[PDB]
Formats: structure tokens, sequence, C-alpha cells
């Protein structure tokens, strides 16, 4: 159980998020995290409606039955491929994109997909991947923010501009690692 | 007025190499578990060198009550499992290789 409350106290100085940026699917029991991101921040950039995870990933696994496509992921080449295809200039950078550079983004209307790690904890534990949409970036509390959404919510989630720390629902924490951006 | 999916889960393990919390912490999962929405149910057990649908233990994970597997012919799904209570279990999949996991989705005792 848990219910959502008020959260007065909090002083929101300053708020940028990305132009027509909705969320408008959720992701339950399949590995289209990056289908589900791409399709949020293409939605959002291209000012549409269109882009949805599972085409995405039919698109990127064309040969795969119905039934086994719940279970493909994504690779890094691929999000690249399938953004440049879309008309989108796809670069990789590594590590937490600075909250000035995700203003300027932002502003840009240009869109910045989170890749995320796990973090092992023996040779034999196997650490998972996970891709979520950035949506933009708030001053609260006199922080810096940057606002994010987790394809398992319907909510979005704010992170210290400087923690690369997600933690995200179901108690579950990941390391953002780097980006794709250029959505 | 509708059929579900029934994955059989067997699990593979030496109870002969494991610390007791780590024992306590598989059991947690044995049991027949089931999701409404989805219409999926799944039947834990611990199988044997000979059961089917086998599935390989790769890590237990005692501080978040939680166990990671795949099945026996495709390590490319990694099966996250983590206890809530004795009535519920959260089961997760993602890949080996590539980006993407899925929202653990809550299995209720049943049986």
């Amino acid at each position: 159980g848990h219910h959502h409350h008020h959260h007065e106290f909090d002083q929101v100085q300053y708020e940028n998020t990305l132009k027509n940026f909705k969320i408008r699917e959720q992701q339950f029991d399949n590995s289209w995290a990056a289908g589900f991101s791409m399709a949020a921040l293409l939605n959002a950039t291209k000012n549409t409606d269109t882009y949805n995870a599972h085409d995405i990933m039919r698109t990127l696994y064309p040969e795969v039955s119905e039934q086994d496509l719940p279970n493909c992921a994504t690779f890094p080449n691929q999000m690249i491929e399938y953004g440049k295809s879309q008309g989108r200039d796809i670069h990789y950078q590594e590590g937490v994109p600075s909250y000035n550079q995700v203003d300027q983004l932002t502003k840009d209307n240009v869109g910045i997909m989170i890749l995320a790690q796990s973090v092992s904890q023996n040779p034999n534990d196997p650490h998972l991947g996970h891709a979520l949409a950035v949506v933009g970036n708030a001053k609260i509390n006199d922080q810096e923010k940057l606002i994010y959404w987790n394809p398992w919510d319907t909510e979005l989630s704010i992170q210290d501009a400087d923690s690369s720390l997600l933690h995200l629902s179901f108690n579950r924490d990941y390391n953002w690692y780097g980006s794709m951006i250029g959505y | 007025g509708s059929m579900y999916q029934l994955q059989f889960i067997n699990l593979v393990y030496d109870t002969t190499k494991l610390t007791h919390l780590e024992q306590t912490n598989i059991n947690l999962f044995i049991g027949n578990w089931s999701n409404h929405q989805l219409q999926k149910s799944i039947c834990i057990r611990h199988g044997d060198d000979t059961s089917h649908n086998q599935y390989h233990i790769l890590f237990i994970d005692t501080a978040h009550q939680r166990i990671k597997f795949s099945s026996f012919d495709n390590e490319e799904i990694i099966y996250i499992l983590d206890y809530d209570d004795t009535q519920h279990i959260l089961m997760q999949t993602s890949s080996k290789q590539g980006i993407g996991t899925s929202r653990p989705i809550v299995y209720e005792r049943l049986v």
C-alpha cells in the first residue's frame, strides 16, 4: 500500500522540461525499455504520438516471433541506428550530463536517453542494463536536479544533478553510466 | 473465463554447496504463484539432473532476498526473483548482453 501526498515544502524555483513530453505507455513484462524511452523522446521532439515501444522493437527485431519479441532488449548501436533512421544524429556521451548541458539540450528540444547499469556484488552476479528518458531539469530548494522517466512508472522522477545513483521504483538501484543524446 | 499460461521452473542446485541463509533464501520461492492481469502462473520447484524445464541458478542474493537464474536453453535471458512476503514474490526479466530490464511483476501465492 502507498498513497500520494502533497509536497508543499518544496520550493521549485525553476523548471525546464521537454516540450510536448507525455507518458503514454508503461513497461511491464518485456525488456523494451529503450524502445519505451526512445518512443517518448521522439514523440516529444517530433510532436506526435505515433511512436511506441512495441513498434520500435519490431523494427529492430523484424524476424523475431511475436511470442519471443518481449524478451528482446536493445544494444547501444541499435539505439544510435534507430535514432538516425528517424532523422536524429544520436551520439553517446559517457557519464551523467551536466545540469547546464541538460538545460541547453532541453531548451533546444533535443532528447536524452539514460543508459543505466546495476552494480554487481560478486563475479556470478550479472549486472543488469536499463534505459530511461531524461525529461528536463529543475532547481528545487536551491539544488540542481534532473527530471527523468523510468518506463516502469506512470509518473516522473527527480535526480540530484550531482549523482549517478538512480533510486528506481521497487527499490532497485542503477547507476547512470552514460547517455544517448540527440532524440 | 479464460486460460492462464503456466511456466514450470525447476531450479537445479546442490543443496550441499549452500550456506543455511542461502538455503532459506531459495526456499522462499518454492511454490505456485500467479498474476491475474497477465494470466500467467509459475510453479517453482527444486528439480534435479533429470527434470525438464530446468533452470540454472546464477546467483543467490541473501542481502535483498533474491535469486537470479536462467533457463538451460537460453542464457541470454536472466530472471530475477525478489521475495516480498509469504504471499507475494516479484519476478523481473532482463537480457544478458543488451540494455533493458522489465518491471518487477507481482505474483501471488496459489494452489
